[PDB]
């Protein structure tokens, strides 16, 4: 196109450098997939070819996109998004709605290809270098830089935030009660209307936005759906710390009262104002595992006492927006994992358990990636931010497949945990 | 001069200077030495006299070479190289003879005086300016700079090797029935094409790179098969390493150490069967680089069967696309596991081991498990797709322990080979209480001062024990409880500790470990029918007789 004014100075924060982060190897397929992306977007004049002169390099991947059966090109911008967006999230940054998590129904749109549009400023190129890696390190990598405003980097929409709002501003005329937040590539339109209603008003802002040269290829069956039930929806109204539960049963045991002493020992660091005293005397000492053992009044009166304590929220439990959000995930079996997103240790701002399909169409890395997404994405809609999660999984492992079900157009911070214990069968 | 090539424009790092070094010193018996190769390098158009105007400078320093007919001019430029800018890495890792494919014709190509025939950015010449003296009287000292890439320099290399993948794709564009890989300052060229118009070709890309200033061989034409590359050998129909030598002494150094675990797991590459663990345990000392270390007979004995799988020499092949990768997997057994990988059942394209030193106590099946992760990772980097494995595990066996593992694991399209010594898991603790089972309460403490603590347990059969332990630790009274209750009790039995900490080594399921506690409390568990191992808090005073 051409650029409707000059570029934005991008300006790092002093004192430190630009991105240098190893390209991980990748197949043949991806690589030509990268390759053939890469070619087109240097006639488009969206990237450029660059010299031995810069020192930099970020990551780049190949993802499938969405169910659509063609390759995309992934940016693993993480790095450069600490070392300017940082800085980017306070200049430009832009403010995020409380009540967005609120509405009954919340559609994700794709505005990635708008970015496309704007030029970057020539002076901060240079940081935004990645490589096609080559096979077998036989010929040096491809590399290049970019020339407009990349997808996946964060000062990219602070940039375009303006034109967004120009853009968007007749929609919200017509519909004020319409919720829109821009995180990234997408945004997050929320409405308490009908379903149908709700996705009429999405279509409208397709149309909208797209007659106002902004493309999203949010177009799902066409005329005659296959298969698959519809996509993208949130209802953010139905996320909230779950209750923990006390299993329930005609008679116990010695070693069942046992094992609900130990849980209810374990949340007392949750919920303080719980007895254990009377729950663990009726097994006074030295007993068979599997003697039946029934339940005196003030146990009784103890275990339900415990139970009404336990299935309402904690106290002193708030959002620390200078504290990072953190997400731990368990694998539960059978397809359910579950999840913890908190602060500070045992105060839970959020709490959940994502569960997928079984039957031989899934395997257990691309359960936790799409928990991952999803979980991410709950974060985005509530906190405007990502949390960093503790995955139960090889490092090696994760690294190597986790782009193969990431359909997501971002990246979050993750580590991984060699420890967990018995914490396992004590959050489901 | 060389102009043509296009220089690659180049900063100082941001808020620096120059080098500002000046030299008076030294000696006048090699500085006549050095203006003779500083006239016919001028004459060349690689360096050029500069003048009067106060530019900066750097050290310049002659030495010689034996057969004393050749002189060398060395240049100092590590100060320059701390202020110049990072330059984009040269490539890191080296190609893989595995995952060449196989050409009818291979030629190979290396490029003298190679960084002294590409340009250097003008504006930044001035940096590279060096100083020839004299002895006082009168006389300024001659003043130099470079043209071209500087010897040494730190963006040479990089600079380099971007300007000689420019001048390939001309070529490469009129000619892709051959493929140029690039390393340093070498090109391997290589071909399906008929030998004569192969050599032609050759030829042609010659006589262009010569038009761009690029020297190459002429008398000869140079390597032949072998090929002697990076501590290969490189054959038409095959790879195999250089030729590998295990000294042989009375007393080993911890240096000598390294370079023997070293020439080891290079061996590895394609000899199958390589055992590093005991020699690489005897480096486990991180102290005293000259210290001398003795041997294990352990250690002897894996040298000596090192020096026997050795003896005889075995060969890789190369590379085929259109035939499938396979990649085959069997265990030593002292937590070492080998592998190869090919697609033809005599010839591999290579082998390899993996070892897990990581902790302690890990199992068969999660090391399996990390032994096709380092596989799977390799295979991607050598050829780019990831191969079919043929596993010594049963299927069941591998279902069971993923689908009971917290956490996730994921291995691609694999089929059980029937290959002793099978991967299995001895024992399965109970999922539930065992009715008709003796229940054992267990402790055990110590005193983390005297060492000395205590290990017992109380039955609901109104059995009770104590034995005393010495030099231990409350982790491992805390074991020995537990196996004391294993001892004492029959075939089924209920098992109640107050420790997450040994709950945690056991719910584990390690087969092996070098705690021989752990061993003999395995050994038990094999031997036992149903083993119910359970749970609850300590000092909450519910089923448990604990001291102090
Ligand atoms: N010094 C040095 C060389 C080093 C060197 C290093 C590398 Cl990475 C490759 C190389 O030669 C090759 C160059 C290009 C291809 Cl496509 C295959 C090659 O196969 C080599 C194997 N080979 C060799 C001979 C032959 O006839 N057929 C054959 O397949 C040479």
């Amino acid at each position: 196109p051409i650029s409707p004014i000059e570029t934005v100075p991008v300006k790092l924060k002093p004192g430190m450098d630009g991105p240098k982060v190893k390209q991980w190897p990748l197949t043949e397929e991806k690589i030509k997939a990268l390759v053939e992306i890469c070619t087109e977007m240097e006639k488009e004049g969206k990237i450029s070819k660059i010299g031995p002169e810069n020192p930099y390099n970020t990551p780049v991947f190949a993802i499938k996109k969405k169910d659509s059966t063609k390759w995309r090109k992934l940016v693993d911008f993480r790095e450069l998004n600490k070392r300017t967006q940082d800085f980017w999230e306070v200049q430009l940054g832009i403010p995020h709605p409380a009540g967005l998590k609120k509405k009954k129904s919340v559609t994700v749109l794709d505005v990635g290809d708008a970015y496309f549009s704007v030029p970057l400023d020539e002076d901060f190129r240079k940081y935004t270098a990645f490589t096609i890696p080559s096979i077998n390190n036989e010929t040096p990598g491809i590399r290049y830089q970019y020339n407009v405003l990349p997808q996946g980097w964060k000062g990219s929409p602070a940039i375009f935030q303006s034109s967004m709002t120009k853009i968007l501003e007749p929609f919200k005329k017509q519909n004020p009660d319409i919720v829109i937040y821009q995180y990234m590539d997408d945004l997050y339109v929320g409405s308490d209307l009908e379903i149908g209603q709700h996705r009429t008003k999405i279509e409208e802002l397709r149309q909208h936005l797209l007659r106002w040269g902004l493309t999203t290829p949010d177009k799902k069956h066409q005329k005659e759906p296959p298969f698959l039930w519809m996509g993208y929806e949130l209802h953010p109204d139905k996320w909230t710390v779950q209750p923990i539960v006390l299993p329930e049963k005609d008679s116990w045991t010695v070693n069942d009262i046992q094992k609900l002493v130990g849980k209810l020992n374990w949340a007392s660091q949750i919920y303080p104002g719980i007895k254990v005293r009377q729950l663990s005397k009726l097994l006074r000492g030295t007993k068979a595992l599997t003697e039946v053992i029934p339940l005196t009044e003030e146990a009784e009166l103890e275990l339900a006492e415990n139970r009404e304590i336990l299935k309402e929220p904690v106290h002193g439990v708030y959002y620390d927006p200078s504290k990072d959000l953190i997400a731990e995930i368990q694998k539960q079996g059978q397809g359910q994992w579950t999840y913890q997103i908190y602060q500070e240790p045992f105060k839970n701002l959020k709490t959940g358990k994502y569960a997928r399909m079984r039957g031989a169409h899934t395997n257990d890395v691309k359960q936790l990636t799409e928990a991952v997404q999803k979980i991410t994405t709950e974060s985005i809609v509530i906190w405007g931010k990502t949390p960093k999660f503790k995955l139960p999984i090889q490092k090696e492992t994760w690294e190597t497949w986790w782009t193969e079900y990431w359909q997501a157009t971002w990246i979050p911070e993750w580590e991984f945990v060699n420890t967990p214990p018995l914490v396992k069968l004590w959050y489901q | 001069p060389i102009s043509p090539i296009e220089t690659v424009p180049v900063k100082l790092k941001p808020g620096m200077d120059g080098p500002k070094v000046k030299q008076w010193p030294l000696t006048e018996e090699k500085i006549k030495a050095l203006v003779e190769i500083c006239t016919e390098m001028e004459k060349e158009g690689k360096i050029s006299k500069i003048g009067p105007e106060n530019p900066y400078n750097t050290p310049v320093f002659a030495i010689k070479k034996k057969d004393s007919t050749k002189w060398r001019k060395l240049v100092d430029f590590r100060e320059l190289n701390k202020r110049t800018q990072d330059f984009w890495e040269v490539q890191l890792g080296i190609p893989h003879p595995a995952g060449l494919k196989k050409k009818k014709s291979v030629t190979v190509l290396d490029v003298g005086d190679a960084y002294f025939s590409v340009p250097l950015d003008e504006d930044f010449r001035k940096y590279t300016a060096f100083t020839i003296p004299s002895i006082n009287n009168e006389t300024p000292g001659i003043r130099y700079q470079y043209n071209v890439l500087p010897q040494g320099w730190k963006g040479s290399p990089a600079i380099f090797q971007s300007s000689m993948t420019k001048i390939l794709e001309p070529f490469a564009a009129q000619n892709p029935d051959i493929v140029i890989y690039q390393y340093m300052d070498d090109l391997y060229v290589g071909s399906d094409l008929e030998i004569g118009q192969h050599r032609t070709k050759i030829e042609e890309l010659r006589q262009h790179l010569l038009r761009w200033g690029l020297t190459t061989p002429d008398k000869k034409h140079q390597k032949e098969p072998p090929f002697l590359w990076m501590g290969y050998e490189l054959h038409p129909d095959k790879w195999t390493v250089q030729p590998i030598v295990l000294p042989e002494k009375d007393s080993w150094t911890v240096n000598d150490i390294q370079k023997l675990v070293g020439k080891l797991n290079w061996a590895s590459q394609i000899y199958p069967g390589i055992k590093v663990r005991q020699l690489s345990k005897l480096l486990r000392g991180t102290k005293a680089l000259t210290e001398v270390i003795p041997l294990t007979e352990e250690a002897e004995l894996e040298l000596a069967e090192n020096r026997e799988i050795l003896k005889e020499p075995v060969h890789g092949v190369y590379y085929d696309p259109s035939k499938d990768l396979i990649a085959e997997i069997q265990k030593q057994g002292q937590g070492q596991w080998t592998y190869q990988i090919y697609q033809e059942p005599f010839k591999n394209l290579k082998t390899g081991k993996y070892a897990r030193m990581r902790g302690a106590h890990t199992n068969d099946v999660k090391q399996l498990t990390e032994a096709v992760q380092k596989i799977t990772t390799e295979s991607i980097v050598i050829w780019g797709k990831t191969p079919k494995f043929k596993l010594p595990i049963q299927k069941e066996t591998w279902e069971t322990w993923w689908t009971e593992y917290w956490q996730a694991t994921w291995i691609p399209e694999w089929e059980f080979v029937n290959t002793p010594p099978l991967v299995k898991l001895w024992y399965q603790l109970e999922k539930e209480p065992i009715v008709g089972a003796e229940t054992f309460y267990v402790d055990g403490a110590a005193n983390r001062e005297t060492k000395l603590g205590k290990a017992g347990y109380v039955t609901n059969k109104g059995r009770q024990k104590v034995v005393p332990l010495t030099n231990t630790t409350n982790q491992k009274t805390e074991l020995q409880a537990i196996y004391l209750a294993l001892q004492d009790s029959g075939l089924e039995v209920n098992i109640v500790t107050d420790s997450q900490y040994a709950l945690g080594i056991i719910q584990a399921q390690p087969d092996k470990s070098e705690s021989e506690l752990v061993n003999q409390i395995i050994e038990q568990l094999i031997k036992k029918e149903k083993v119910y191992l359970a749970w609850v808090p300590a000092h909450k005073g519910i089923g448990g007789n604990e001291q102090v």
